[PDB]
């Protein structure tokens, strides 16, 4: 998925039991790979030091 | 003589600055301004959103 | 609007976008036990936050047979949280309740709920020289569950609706805090009980306050090709949790 | 960078209840994720990146 | 000065506020504050946005190339150096400045150069201290041909006369540019027909920095090396850029080859 | 100031006071004054104690390390330093450091480069002047893994540049840490099983300090040495602990092997 | 007289009739965190008189030939009450002690101990090229103890007194908040420990604050016909918990 | 400039200091500073214990 657009959007579904966990990941903007290569990661890996509340925001 | 505060840390203090040169580019970088607007790469929108209303009315 | 509202208690959050007011049991809002009637002689822990918080329970499948559910507190709480290890671990305690029942369907989908908080339901039995059997009047988390038709056991509770397992009719639990999850308005239903009892304080193991009860008044039905399963979650949260009266661990 | 000492959690996502949808509507959708600081979010110290790296001179 | 928000504290709500519903269909992305989803507590709270201002940012030197010539001609060296100047050899210098799309800066330029001798059959070798000059040709001027000519003598050209063992010689450039800013990206092409070279390249045009050993050829012969260092300051830039993902190719060209948005994981749930 | 305290004359005293007795059953150590034991003089007493600060005692550079590097490769020395920072190396520094639980300060690290030549069979050598770079990664950083790669760039890692023949370079390293403080004794172990590395090892991450010849190779090579100085400065030292009576063994640990308590004496009673 | 004291902390009261102070460690009595020294965002729990009361460890025998006993906090709390609940469910916490040793003894016995309370300890090994496994230095409510003469293990601590298993002249371990327990004076010792640590709160199970040690200095000698067990039992009670971080169970 | 008296020994006297840094870290290490407060590893007990009275009664 890494060289398609299918890389930024994870499927959730109708399911027909209770359906489990859809994602979950370490949070650690700039060393984690899902958040490192974003805008709080590439920002953030000119840094050795961070600090503060960042926010997700789902649609 | 310029005198400004340095850079202290949190919980004298003082710097003496004496430009020597005719350009203004031979003065040494400005590191003192911390001005920021975040709000036109973050809220650029053309009518204002209250946080506490929802978004779409 | 008027069909979007947030509760906020402790950490937990729990917001609504249909949704028919919040009835408060009663018209008293849950509050601390003041000194006036007070009868307990030693400082109360009082964990606010770590105990006043929403706790879900498990969900239950509405079926279009379903007759309905009930679940006991406070022993649906006995397991959750720090809630349920302040009860094994003091002889007192009284809290409030914000029990949110929580069904969402589609807009082709119909059928209506009755949410009641019922205050010392006391249940009957299947056979007449017998009271029931303590797991068969509480299952936890896991509801028990009415039936549509008179059952016959022997210490198994008498589960018919048309009685409500109390043999009062079901229709007139209505004076008993009360709101209905119809799925052509809202989704949600939200009951603020206030600690309701005769004495300030009571133990939580022996004693249950109240029995929320959801009964449908009209079946689940939906034109096939539809979602086939659609749960009902209740959430509840205590509300002004304290406790007093420190012992050993358990409720031997 | 990946610390032990100073883990910083984990983010996870799970059905609350199950996403419902008519007949004549895909029983499939997305779910994407925005990430941003806050307004209390700071960094410390430079380094170089290390996304990028070169053998030799572009020319 | 700068510094970051406090958190303010916030009891239980029960109400039909709502901050924590958004529509990101819109540019306005969320202002929700850890405030707003959970208590909090007064946290009065002293950290600065100090080092991630754009003066703190770009305003460390970094190395933009290095030329070597040599006093023999040790092997395709000449005995001179030549370099038109750009950003656009390395990927350091380079990275930081198009991540934003126009930038406007007095650089300080620094030298640092230092020498080795040749390997040759020259004996009893002994060499004075070297002395390198380094001049720049604003473009459109002459342009020195061979290691003595008279493009040397620096008649209205800035020049930099220095000797080893010295401190690294520097000096400042103004901001410098027929433009209000330099452009980091140019998305038109040179001619009016949409023809010759297109990109940023066609708007670099900043002349050529030459250097050479000031002294005659000693026998042994020496390979002298000069690394460039640029410095912002006084820097405002306009429009930011996603930084970039792909490895360069070309210093003339944002051409790149595909590559994956981000390092593999085994699945959607992963500790 | 700060000076000691005066001694007050007494005459003979025969009274229901009495300071020499106490209990030391308490942590409450005795107060008494020589002149509580005995008559004594008023002495007006001018001794300070100005040398027994702790920015007195702390605030004097001691060696922390010497790594070795060459230009040909010795004899297993690479081409470049590493050192991955900390201050167990030696037994002095540490030792005074180790006297201390926690101390916060502001460092001054002053670097002694010097070089010597190689045996080689390389004639008629003639080396140019050395300059030597000495980069500083903080941790998480890239690492060098040869003399001349792309780290070395220093794009934004602190670096000093220094020839031979000049001043011992230093600078200031303001404190940083994550902590209030430094620690200089963890009782903790890195995980939350009790499992990995156990003792300060587990707290200390203060990244690594890397060095070369910035020279391309000369015939004959060299090999140089840097000795790292480090210089306390604005010092607060909390809560103390006793000094060392054992020889370390690991610099990551405080093993120790058990030692007398003090030197022999023949007798209870010797002159 | 002065050799009276009482503490009560909670529910929980220590009293003593043959005593000498109480030795506040570096002068600082325990309170709760300001919002000046906060790192953390979140309101913290403070469980207040449901943690904060003595705790009892397991008793150990003071025998002739006894080298010292030492037991490292928080990690000897984390089985005991409410207190040991609090650290399996909270990432962060901080809190004082006031340990307080006791131990009778008649007035034919004769011995000394000293009571010292070492922020930081952190222990030798045995193999220098080890450092030690967990079971080695934390036995819970039970002490570790020290022996005469150093010891050849592996993973083992290095237990030496004269060293006191730190490499440093036990003799000099004064500067340290402590008390003597001398059994022809007093026989009991009360050490008031607040929290000293680089950081504002740490996390309870990971980190050890302090390592209590009780080590003979004169050996308990009498002559026999007289008692010949003579424990020490040790009693702390947490002063001004707080915690804070709250997530799931455990420690793993 | 801060003029600060010097370490003069017992039976001019003073010398000029100038910061130069815009960081208080690069400044010259303190040794003016002779503060001291003994009681509280010499005398931390509760309860204050005068010198002149049994130390137990």
């Amino acid at each position: 998925n890494l060289k398609t657009m299918e890389a930024y959007r994870v499927q959730v579904r109708s399911t027909d039991e209770m359906g489990g966990q859809i994602f979950g990941f370490p949070l650690q903007p700039g060393a984690s790979s899902v958040l490192q290569r974003t805008l709080l990661g590439e920002i953030l890996n000119y840094y050795t030091h961070w600090s503060g509340s960042l926010k997700l925001t789902f649609v | 003589a310029q005198v400004s505060t340095q850079k202290t840390g949190a919980h004298i203090i003082h710097y003496t600055n004496i430009n020597y040169y005719k350009d203004a580019a031979s003065n040494s970088a400005n590191r003192q301004d911390f001005t920021q607007d975040p709000s036109k790469f973050t809220e650029p929108v053309k009518d204002v959103m209250i946080k506490s209303l929802p978004a779409l009315n | 609007s008027d069909r979007v509202r947030s509760i906020t208690l402790g950490n937990s959050t729990i917001t609504t976008q249909e949704c028919a007011n919040v009835v408060v049991g009663y018209g008293v809002w849950p509050d601390y036990l003041s000194d006036e009637e007070a009868t307990a002689e030693d400082q109360p822990t009082q964990p606010d936050v770590a105990t006043c918080r929403f706790y879900t329970l498990n969900s239950v499948k509405w079926e279009m047979q379903s007759a309905g559910w009930w679940w006991k507190f406070p022993d649906a709480l006995s397991e959750m949280g720090l809630f349920g290890q302040n009860m094994q671990y003091h002889y007192l305690g009284r809290s409030g309740y914000t029990i949110h029942v929580q069904c969402n369907a589609s807009k082709f989908h119909q059928g209506c709920l009755l949410v009641v908080c019922v205050p010392e339901a006391e249940m009957g039995c299947t056979n007449a020289e017998n009271a029931p059997t303590y797991g068969d009047l509480c299952g936890g988390e896991t509801a028990k569950q009415f039936e549509q038709n008179a059952v016959t056991g022997e210490t198994a509770v008498q589960t018919a609706v048309c009685n409500a397992g109390m043999g009062v009719g079901v229709g007139n639990l209505t004076i008993y805090p009360h709101q209905w999850i119809n799925l052509r308005t809202n989704n949600s239903a939200t009951i603020v009980m206030p600690y309701i009892n005769s004495v300030p304080m009571d133990n939580m193991f022996r004693h249950n306050n109240f029995t929320l009860m959801i009964i449908p008044f009209a079946p689940l039905d939906y034109v096939t090709g539809a979602s086939s399963y659609i749960p009902i979650t209740v959430t509840v949260a205590p509300m002004s949790a304290e406790y007093n009266g420190l012992r050993l661990a358990g409720h031997q | 960078v990946d610390d032990k000492y100073t883990a910083s959690g984990f983010i996870s996502c799970w059905y609350q209840t199950n996403v419902i949808v008519p007949a004549e509507a895909q029983k499939s959708c997305y779910i994407m994720c925005f990430v941003s600081a806050c307004n209390d979010f700071s960094v410390r110290m430079l380094r170089d990146t290390q996304f990028i790296k070169q053998d030799t001179f572009y020319q | 000065m700068g510094r970051v928000a406090d958190t303010i504290a916030r009891g239980p709500s029960n109400s039909e506020q709502i901050p924590a519903l958004t529509a990101v269909e819109t540019g306005h992305t969320s202002q929700v504050d850890p405030s707003d989803t959970m208590q909090t507590r007064h946290v009065h709270n002293y950290h600065s946005r100090s080092e991630s201002s754009i003066e703190n940012f770009l305003c460390r030197s970094a190395c933009v190339i290095y030329i070597k010539y040599s006093s023999a001609e040790s092997n395709n060296l000449k005995r001179y150096a030549e370099w038109v100047i750009n950003t656009r050899q390395v990927a350091q210098l380079r990275r930081k400045m198009e991540m934003f799309t126009y930038i406007r800066c007095d650089m300080e330029l620094t030298f640092v150069i230092t020498s080795h001798q040749e390997m040759s059959t020259a004996t009893n070798s002994d060499v004075p201290v070297q002395t390198h000059q380094i001049m720049y040709v604003p473009p459109g001027g002459p342009v020195p041909t061979s290691v003595n000519d008279y493009v040397w003598q620096t008649s209205t050209n800035p020049s930099i006369f220095w000797t080893e063992g010295n401190a690294p010689p520097r000096m400042s450039i103004p901001f410098m540019s027929i433009g209000n800013a330099y452009t980091m990206f140019y998305d038109g092409w040179s001619n009016f027909s949409r023809d010759g070279i297109y990109g940023y390249n066609s708007l670099n045009n900043m002349g050529t920095i030459y250097a050479r050993h000031v002294n005659d050829s000693s026998p042994g012969g020496l390979t002298s090396t000069i690394r460039i260092y640029f410095k912002p300051k006084h820097v405002k830039a306009y429009v930011p850029r996603p930084p970039r993902l792909c490895q360069y190719k070309k210093a003339k060209n944002v051409n790149f080859d595909v590559e994956a948005v981000t390092t593999e994981r085994a699945s959607l749930v992963t500790t």
